[PDB]
RNA sequence: GUAGUAGCAAAUAUUCAAAUGAGAACUUUGAAGGCCGAAGAGGGGAAAGGUUCCAUGUGAACGGCACUUGCACAUGGGUUAGUCGAUCCUAAGGGUCGGGGGAACCCCGACAGAUAGCGCGUCGCGCGUACUCCGAAAGGGAAUCGGGUUAAAAUUCCUGAACCGGGACGUGGCGGUUGACGGCAACGUUAGGAAGUCCGGAGACGUCGGCGGGAGCCUCGGGAAGAGUUAUCUUUUCUGUUUAACAGCCUGCCCACCCUGGAAUCGGCUCAGCCGGAGGUAGGGUCCAGCGGCUGGAAGAGCACCGCACGUGGUGUCCGGUGCGCUCCCGGCGGCCCUUGAAAAUCCGGAGGACCGAAUGCCGUCCACGCCCGGUCGUACUCAUAACCGCAUCAGGUCUCCAAGGUGAACAGCCUCUGGUCGAUGGAACAAUGUAGGCAAGGGAAGUCGGCAAAAUGGAUCCGUAACUUCGGGAAAAGGAUUGGCUCUGAGGGCUGG
RNA sequence: CCAACUCAGAACUGGUACGGACAAGGGGAAUCCGACUGUUUAAUUAAAACAAAGCAUUGCGAUGGUCCCAACGGAUGUUU
């Protein structure tokens, strides 16, 4: 059956923080705790061991990423903006 | 203490130079050969009694025999 | 015989003088130990254990009794 | 019930001074210091265990203690890689150095291009 | 009066780091023939937490230069790093995230990280989780470059420095709420003893200027000056401004 | 003077007989009645104490009554280690050289510097990053186990059986295709080259939760041995019924790994997960744990019981079941972190192959056996309602290990067994006032600043549960019903047999 | 063939007694203050006081901010 009708994964912390606290660290909460999809061996089990470090549990491949997601917005910006600039230079 | 299975090895370890002694158990089922050497105990099975007392009389002399 | 085991001689709850948890347990086991033998002289086949095999895990057979006549009717 | 004690002055319940309780031909209850878990021999990286090698607190591998047979495995780094990650060694260097040799000869080919 | 809180700090004792369970310094390496010129390559072996520090931590393995053994390495890894990964630092790396490069080969506009200050300082700017630094102009002439700091001041640093190529991994860390005093506790216990910090305003006035009154209340102005001796000099020091920064202010 | 006055009152409790003595409510023995009730008033240890330990004796004093008594006094006796510790290693840190400061006492502390030395040959070559220091009787760490023994000591003494670290050579074995052999493989076998240099691992690590395994304990039945009860009943109740280190062999948990093979009608699988063309299921293997099994050790011991003498002999020590049980250990998985939870000594393995023998006698050998050696210091006892601190034999304070049966959710409370103990100065009365514990007609907070105090409620099962709310709660809301004994009925399992 | 103990129901029965000792929430309608857990005047005050997450402001890019030091140097800093 449907436990909770909004509150999810922080329905731990009870009454406690206020609800948009609650709701602010829902997002974090959700993303910090699912599995990422591995580039190296195609499957989805990538969990985070610690803040900024993700390891697969197949392949081992240990990825360094963000906080509390595997790549953040910005990572993939960086990665495109670097990809053009190494383009014109080895032109 | 380590146990000896072969009757022939028996023999040959009874005729060690470090051999001490060697002393004859009864029990109601077998009869135990228990040799003294410098580092460990060994022991022989003889569950037929009349095999056993063959092995008795083929003990070099000059060894301490005793019955126990 | 089940003497003295009324309601006035219990002071723990019933998760307390028997967790669920412990119930459950014994089930899955002897429902799952049922279904392997089944499988292994192939009264059933194991699309069908398969099939069983998630049922049980979804309560929907409450004893080793239960289990076996779902299988005869499914079988028939 | 009979109880115990500890047989040393050690009072406190450290991870070395664990203990079993063993029954003598005394008809009592005694301790016996038991040494603590030990790895054994692991891979560098994937931490798996080696096979063939018994786990042993690091004086008890001392080679006047253990028979050479139990410290060691007839393969190239024996006891410190796995089957797996030695293939998988031996099949990177081969490979690697045919590339080489392609590299090599592919810069000759194109050197005399003038 | 006595000695406030913030005059016992310097004397080093029960505010000293906590650095019993750091990994060691995390730094490029020195310097060397090969970098100057050409290119070393390094292996990522394992990407490690470093208590106190946000950003994870790279182990590389490097092949000496000259002498017949291996050479260990500990960088701040960059957002995208991963074990296995082949690392390249000198002047002829190519421009690739987690790679090392001298400030002099990198074009404008790249995203840096760990950057230099000093050419064989192995690095100072732009080290923490989610941060970097951004390549603004070279110039030939003097040979220097620009850079834009994560504060967002811009520095002119000599086109020798290094700088690796990418962010700071780690980022997005201070967004999540802590919710609780008792992770506040454990953030600062493997970093110094600075928590929980009491109000002056709630102390008397032997120990802090803003102690004591009927009211608690600061009495003058929180705003002290810049040549304000120590233990005098507490507050908003040297305030250009005070309030809630409104319009170009918050820029 | 006060004054033979205040006062001796917490921790349930003593009684009878006899012995001893000048003297006994207080010493000792026996019997009875109680208590601690395994998070103990039991059995140990770390600090701290320092002879308080043991025997004998005792004028006084002291033990807030008394004492024949003793933690008092007097005399004498008592602490045995290659294996238990210290010792070794490093932790936070401490103490320092040089250098820099400083009138100097001193400050900083490897930071301003020709380090310490090590390795291999036989004095030479090679290497060489400024501490060979102190810092743990709970961190790391070479090796000892039963049985017995004293008035007082023991993993230290005795006997037996092992192990560890060193030293030296001998015999045999092993290798020479100079440096073994077997397996497709995982790997196996007891031996089975090698220097500088290089690389990895062990040591080595948080916390919580669920499962699984091992040991000890608890518990049930049968066999035999002794004991208790017996007017009646009771094939009954109680006590026990033992097996050390170490050595060999077997077993092969949960995982991991290997070979064959090639999977959708997808299957396998946990309590929960989860796994599979990056090769599942299946079939057959390898390895790892053990506080698992067998044998040796080892019945010759220990224990119980029955005799004979006043040391000595005999009999037995057997065969099963059970588990959300308890304590400890291990395995594997999962949850948690803006927290990711020591170091070094030491040990093992590996990469490389300089150099080296024999034409077969030398060389090599981590194999078996035999031979020799083992420093110094601590070790008694208390560990506390009397051996530590609190001026004391003070109802306070002081770290930790072992932990039975019944009731019950329960190391709750209450009762019991092992062990301990009746140690708190006693006797006679039963006024007031008091302290502690209770009860009370009718009324029900009128008492009082105030429901202070006390009373009422209380476990479990079923039913039922509002406002408000950050939607998580509120909630055990509120409200109501049930509960013993006895005799039955139904339901929920395991292992074998095609 | 061998099993352990959880649940449910029924009859009978006692002076309606039965969580029989032990054990073990009183409940409700509101106002003030502090969000909460935490902490505090050892020996007269445990609280509305402190802390707290959250929010905001200030200084500082190392030739630096804050601080210690008689001097030399040092803490933050294994930091950015
Ligand atoms: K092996
Ligand atoms: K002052
Ligand atoms: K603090
Ligand atoms: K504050
Ligand atoms: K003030
Ligand atoms: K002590
Ligand atoms: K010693
Ligand atoms: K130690
Ligand atoms: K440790
Ligand atoms: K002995
Ligand atoms: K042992
Ligand atoms: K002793
Ligand atoms: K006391
Ligand atoms: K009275
Ligand atoms: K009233
Ligand atoms: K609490
Ligand atoms: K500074
Ligand atoms: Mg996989
Ligand atoms: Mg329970
Ligand atoms: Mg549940
Ligand atoms: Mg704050
Ligand atoms: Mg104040
Ligand atoms: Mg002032
Ligand atoms: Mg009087
Ligand atoms: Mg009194
Ligand atoms: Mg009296
Ligand atoms: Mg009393
Ligand atoms: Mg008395
Ligand atoms: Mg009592
Ligand atoms: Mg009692
Ligand atoms: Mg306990
Ligand atoms: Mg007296
Ligand atoms: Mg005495
Ligand atoms: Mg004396
Ligand atoms: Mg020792
Ligand atoms: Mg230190
Ligand atoms: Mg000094
Ligand atoms: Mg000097
Ligand atoms: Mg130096
Ligand atoms: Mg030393
Ligand atoms: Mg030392
Ligand atoms: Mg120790
Ligand atoms: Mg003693
Ligand atoms: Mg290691
Ligand atoms: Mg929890
Ligand atoms: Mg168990
Ligand atoms: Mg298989
Ligand atoms: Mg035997
Ligand atoms: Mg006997
Ligand atoms: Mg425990
Ligand atoms: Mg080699
Ligand atoms: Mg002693
Ligand atoms: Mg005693
Ligand atoms: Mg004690
Ligand atoms: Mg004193
Ligand atoms: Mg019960
Ligand atoms: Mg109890
Ligand atoms: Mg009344
Ligand atoms: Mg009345
Ligand atoms: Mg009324
Ligand atoms: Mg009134
Ligand atoms: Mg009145
Ligand atoms: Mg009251
Ligand atoms: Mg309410
Ligand atoms: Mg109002
Ligand atoms: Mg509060
Ligand atoms: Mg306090
Ligand atoms: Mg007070
Ligand atoms: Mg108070
Ligand atoms: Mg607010
Ligand atoms: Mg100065
Ligand atoms: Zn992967």
């Amino acid at each position: 059956t449907k436990r909770t009708k909004k509150a999810g994964i922080v329905g731990k912390y009870g009454t406690r923080y206020g609800a948009s606290l609650r709701k602010q660290i829902k997002k974090m909460e959700v993303s910090q705790h699912s599995k990422y999809f591995c580039e190296f061996c195609g499957k989805y089990a990538v969990k985070r061991k610690a803040v900024g470090i993700w390891g697969c549990k197949d392949c081992g491949k240990v990825k360094a990423g963000g906080a509390y997601t595997l790549n953040t917005a910005s990572a993939v910006t960086v990665r495109s903006t670097i990809r053009r600039l190494r383009e014109q230079t080895e032109s | 203490p380590k146990q000896i299975h072969e009757i022939k090895d028996f023999l040959l370890t009874a005729r060690r130079k470090d051999a001490r002694t060697v002393k004859i158990k009864k029990n109601k089922d077998m009869v135990k050969f228990k040799v003294r050497c410098s580092k460990y105990l060994y022991t022989l099975c003889v569950s037929d009694f009349e095999k056993a007392d063959k092995l008795k009389q083929s003990l070099p002399p000059g060894l301490s025999v005793q019955d126990l | 015989k089940g003497r003295h085991s009324g309601y006035g001689k219990r002071k723990g709850t019933r998760e307390a003088r028997l967790p669920t948890k412990v119930l459950w347990m014994r089930r899955l086991r002897v429902l799952r130990r049922l279904l392997r033998k089944y499988r292994e002289s192939k009264k059933i086949d194991k699309h069908m254990y398969h099939d069983m095999y998630m049922k049980v895990k979804g309560n929907v057979f409450k004893n080793k009794r239960v289990l076996m006549e779902n299988i005869h009717k499914t079988k028939a | 019930v009979q109880r115990l004690t500890y047989r040393k002055r050690h009072s406190y319940a450290t991870k070395s001074n664990q203990h079993r309780v063993v029954k003598t031909p005394g008809g009592k209850l005694i301790y016996q210091t038991t040494k603590k878990r030990a790895n054994g021999p692991k891979c560098p990286v994937t931490g798996k265990r080696i096979q063939g090698i018994p786990h042993l607190r690091p004086a008890e591998y001392k080679r006047s203690r253990l028979s050479r047979n139990r410290r060691t495995v007839n393969r190239a780094y024996g006891g410190v890689l796995s089957g797996s990650a030695v293939r998988e060694r031996i099949i990177r260097a081969f490979l690697v150095e045919e590339q080489k040799i392609v590299k090599k000869v592919l810069k000759i080919q194109k050197a005399k291009e003038k | 009066g006595r000695v406030i809180r913030a005059q016992r700090k310097g004397a080093g004792s029960v505010f000293k780091s906590h650095t019993h369970h750091r990994k060691g310094p995390a730094r490029f390496r020195t310097l060397d023939f090969g970098e100057r010129n050409g290119y070393l390559k390094g292996v990522i072996t394992e990407v490690i937490h470093d208590p106190g520090r946000g950003a994870p931590l790279a182990r590389v393995t490097f092949r000496h230069p000259f002498r017949y053994k291996h050479q260990k390495e500990l960088f701040v890894a960059a957002e995208g790093m991963y074990t296995g990964q082949f690392v390249y630092c000198g002047k002829k790396a190519t421009l690739m995230v987690g790679n090392v490069l001298p400030l002099r080969s990198i074009p404008e506009g790249a995203v840096v990280c760990n950057v230099e200050h000093k050419v064989g300082d192995r690095g100072v700017f732009a080290r923490c989780s989610g941060d970097y630094a951004i390549v603004i102009s070279h110039n030939p002439d003097n040979g220097t470059t620009r850079v834009k700091l994560p504060s967002g001041a811009k520095k002119i640093v000599p086109s020798g420095c290094r700088a690796m190529i990418g962010q700071v991994a780690g980022g997005g860390r201070t967004e999540k709420p802590m919710l609780k005093a008792g992770n506040a506790y454990h953030k600062y216990r493997v970093k110094r003893n600075c928590w929980p910090k009491v109000r002056g305003v709630a102390m008397n006035p032997v120990e802090h200027p803003h102690g004591g009154g009927n009211h608690q209340h600061i009495g003058h102005a929180s705003t002290v000056r810049r040549d304000a001796p120590p233990g005098q000099k507490v507050g908003l020091i040297a305030a250009r401004r005070t309030g809630r920064l409104r319009g170009q202010a918050r820029a």
